[PDB]
């Protein structure tokens, strides 16, 4: 059983989002499919589920009035609709299907099968590429790059095209009052290397096609 | 609504040690429909135990579940490196399913004070009308740390943000980055930019600073 | 309990 979700989406406040979950393997119609979300740095929250053959939904009271979960047996696809979006709805949304036990397909209720998740970002911001600024080094020195003012997630950072990983720390982004993200990436190295070795941070922000290879020097 | 309490929310343990994680329910869980999941950073959760004590075929037998009613336990007989992760309990004994808040099992190591670095704004950024000052607290343990920004000794509020890395897989430390942001014009009103750091490994606060 | 429905369904659909 494999569950494959639709891709990340940015939604405006007050809008409605639809996330899909396509199942392949086993039977679709007779097993319970639920939606579980996780806001950034927070825990898992069960939202609701559906049993497709019976068209019986079951919604958490917190979402009853804003959620619709549907199932299309012809495509083995389940859908989550969530309305009246607010910034608090920014989260990774997972579909999760109950497991089975034994050889006869007996269901277990608990969620054995999970999709990859879908990040839904609720924001009024527009796509923006970051500026990339050096954090210049002053037996160990620190140096880094500041990747400032981008939207939406994600940004990836490497150093020296992936050759430098020891001592690298790439931090979680923070969301600024502007509704744009900022992140930093740093590395510590021997002070004696600063004269001779080159350090370059490779920043990739796909949505804006920002690809910067910033040499950081003393 | 059944409230599931996972306490403590963090356990600091060593590889090879046993772990027992508590899930207490505010009401009896119907038919012991209590599941446990593991979640590592950047990954979907994974089912370890269902029906309080049943273990899916694929799951390591060092994980076991027990308990009934309102009092459930996940036991990890011997912690492997990959077992340091977050564990959630979930009840599904009534139509409103709920999860606990999770318990993070992290690696205990010796106390390590942060190495502290401060970075002035780049010339490039200053040309653009903004000044970001960065403070790095590197490779410390435990995770609890505090940074305060002071500008000519005035404590700052509302103009900084920070974040923290996941525990390092090799040395079991954390690092933290904080950014203070001002307009260029405001940045140019002040001289001394300081970050003051508090941590268990420091007998008194450490300040790194520069003069604009 | 909604979480028990599919077990019932499984049981009655066996032959
Ligand atoms: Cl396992």
């Amino acid at each position: 059983v494999q569950l494959v979700q639709s891709g990340a989406e940015v939604k405006r406040p007050g809008s409605s989002v639809t996330v899909s979950c396509k199942a392949s393997g086993g039977s679709f119609s007779t097993y319970a499919l639920s939606w579980v979300r996780q806001a950034p740095g927070r825990g898992l929250e069960w939202m609701g589920g559906v049993i497709p053959l019976l068209t019986i939904t079951n919604y958490a009271p917190r979402f009853q009035g804003r959620i619709t979960i549907t199932a299309d047996r012809s495509t083995s696809t389940a859908y989550l609709e969530l309305n009246s979006l607010r910034p608090e709805d920014t989260a990774v949304y997972y579909c999760a299907r109950e497991g089975t036990t034994g050889s006869g397909g007996k269901p277990i209720g608990a969620f054995a099968h999970w999709g990859q998740g879908t990040l839904v970002t609720v924001s009024s911001a527009s796509t923006k590429g970051p500026s990339v600024f050096p954090l210049a080094p002053s037996g160990t020195a620190a140096l880094g790059c500041l990747v400032k003012d981008y939207f939406p997630e994600p940004v990836t950072v490497s150093w020296n095209s992936g050759a430098l990983t020891s001592g690298v720390h790439t931090f979680p982004a923070v969301l600024q009052s502007s509704g744009l993200y900022s992140l930093s990436s740093v590395v510590t190295v021997p002070s004696s290397s600063l004269g001779t070795q080159t350090y370059i941070c490779n920043v990739n922000h796909k949505p804006s096609n920002t690809k910067v290879d910033k040499k950081v020097e003393p | 609504e059944i409230v599931l309490t996972q306490s403590p929310g963090t356990q600091s343990l060593s590889p090879g040690e046993r772990a027992t994680l508590s899930c207490r329910a505010s009401q009896s869980v119907g038919n012991n429909k209590l599941a446990w999941y593991q979640q590592r950073p950047g990954q979907a959760p994974r089912l370890l135990i269902y029906g309080a004590s049943s273990r899916p075929s694929g799951v390591a037998d060092r994980f076991s579940g027990s308990g009934s009613g309102t009092d459930f336990t996940l036991t990890i007989s011997r912690l492997e490196p990959e077992d340091f992760a977050v564990y959630y309990c979930q009840q599904y004994g009534q139509s409103l399913s709920t999860f606990g808040q999770g318990t993070k099992v992290e690696v205990k190591r010796t106390v390590a004070a942060p190495s502290v670095f401060i970075f002035p704004p780049s010339d490039e950024q200053l040309k653009s009308g903004t000044a970001s000052v960065v403070c790095l607290l590197n490779n410390f343990y435990p995770r609890e740390a505090k940074v305060q920004w002071k500008v000519d000794n005035a404590l700052q509020s509302g103009n900084s943000q920070e974040s923290v890395t996941e525990q390092d897989s090799k040395d079991s430390t954390y690092s933290l980055s904080s950014t203070l942001t001002l307009s260029k014009a405001d940045y140019e009103k002040h001289k001394v930019y300081a970050c003051e750091v508090t941590h268990q490994g420091l007998s008194s606060p450490v300040t790194k600073s520069f003069n604009r | 309990n909604w979480f028990d429905i599919t077990n019932w369904l499984w049981y009655i659909k066996k032959k």
